[PDB]
């Protein structure tokens, strides 16, 4: 059915393929929804988010504000692009949500709709292969008061391989600064610019977890129940191997 | 600093 | 709020060398008063098995067999109060029948959320900045996965520290053996027991979805729709330390 | 084999 990347017991995904893959970034600043504000600081996650990937092999294309069918049709493409010689797939949402809901630049769609297509029957060529997923938006409007602390062949699920990471705990805002960008995505470049090429995924993404929970907390003097507040990201991982990007 |  | 610093700021890993490990309760169901649900037969080998390997970790654990959901629901807010302070960790498991944001108790259902909500830090400072772990055996739903063959001092998020681990991926069936219990569990707690002392938590857990992944495949010869179906857990994390538990 |  699909070709095998790697040998059915090895402990790390083959990274070792001709391209690293591509990098997909949906970067939403701007809305035509009118309750939307813009998004300021979105565009310095953007291109530091973009850079990081590229020193780490990607292929990265950003799309600036796209409408929701705009986004699903180059993600249907995408998913219909042969694979066969890449190590894996990032798609990177930056944009605004609520629970289960991202925005397009015109209207809203379910976050399921960026990994749907990538499934191993869909696309058998990223089969067995990682399938990378970024998300910086809100997931609801709870706010985290933060606490101090003192003193020959083998078959596989078409469902595995998806990483996906989001920004937030479901049901919560998520924290972005006019002018570092977001919280998770500087927290995210900065751990994948120190050790990308070195430390496996899930425990890169422990300590982007923990930079974002111990030195981010909120300041909005003009409204208290905005103000110091905390946040902490949500790992979502099926990963049947361990993810070591290594140098091209 | 805002939300998303 | 104010709690107890249990490891220092910057630290590498949870600080696992408490006087405790820390509580284990597991909530196991085998038997239901909705009509509907048949018995889950294997789930005791789930839970003996389980309960056995988490005792060699150190976890003082208790087994609590078929209760109403408003008795899950009690000792669950009694362990909340009870004071975690020389203890490692938390780890809660449930073991029963589910649907998509939903898990079974023996006379109804109540929402999964339920089973971590209590323990967020400002309700259980007393697990400030420790792990907490939940393990869930039960489908999110029913749709199946056919699979495919490859050929050829300082302040934290109160809701930071959850790791939360399913069998299965949302909206998907979960399986279960009536005679060897759950894939879930038989993986996690063979990963367990050959290396629950060494690996961290998210390296171990990536091992138990490999074994999930790649050992098992259902057999249903009189359904084929139900036939060689495939699985693959899914791993939710808010850590913000590496997990090994040593000792 | 069953499902849960």
């Amino acid at each position: 059915v699909a070709r095998m990347p790697v040998d059915r017991n090895a402990p790390y995904y083959n990274m070792n393929h001709k391209h690293r893959g591509m990098a997909i970034i949906f970067n939403h600043e701007h809305f035509d929804i009118h309750s939307l504000k813009s998004r300021t600081g979105t565009n310095v996650d953007s291109d530091n988010l973009s850079k990081v990937l590229k020193t780490l092999g990607f292929k990265v294309t950003v799309f600036p504000n796209l409408k929701s069918e705009e986004i699903n049709k180059f993600i249907q493409q995408t998913a219909e692009m042969d694979h066969s010689d890449a190590d894996c797939l990032l798609v990177a949402v930056l944009t605004h949500g609520e629970l289960g809901m991202l925005y397009a630049k015109d209207t809203h769609y379910k976050p399921d709709n960026l990994w749907y297509y990538f499934t191993a029957d869909k696309c058998p060529t990223l089969a067995g292969k990682p399938k990378l997923f970024f998300i910086q938006a809100c997931q609801g409007d709870r706010l985290d008061g933060g606490i101090t602390l003192s003193r020959t062949s083998y078959r596989i699920p078409v469902h595995a391989d998806f990483l996906i990471a989001f920004s937030t705990v479901p049901g919560y805002f998520s924290w972005r600064n006019t002018t570092r960008g977001s919280w998770f995505m500087q927290a995210l470049c900065e751990e994948l610019r120190y050790a990308g090429t070195e430390r496996d995924i899930l425990t890169l993404l422990t300590f982007v977890c923990q930079k974002v929970a111990l030195d981010f907390e909120s300041n909005a003097p003009d409204s208290a129940m905005m103000h110091q507040q905390k946040q902490v990201p949500c790992i979502t991982s099926m990963l049947t191997r361990l993810l070591v990007f290594g140098k091209k | 600093d805002e939300v998303d």
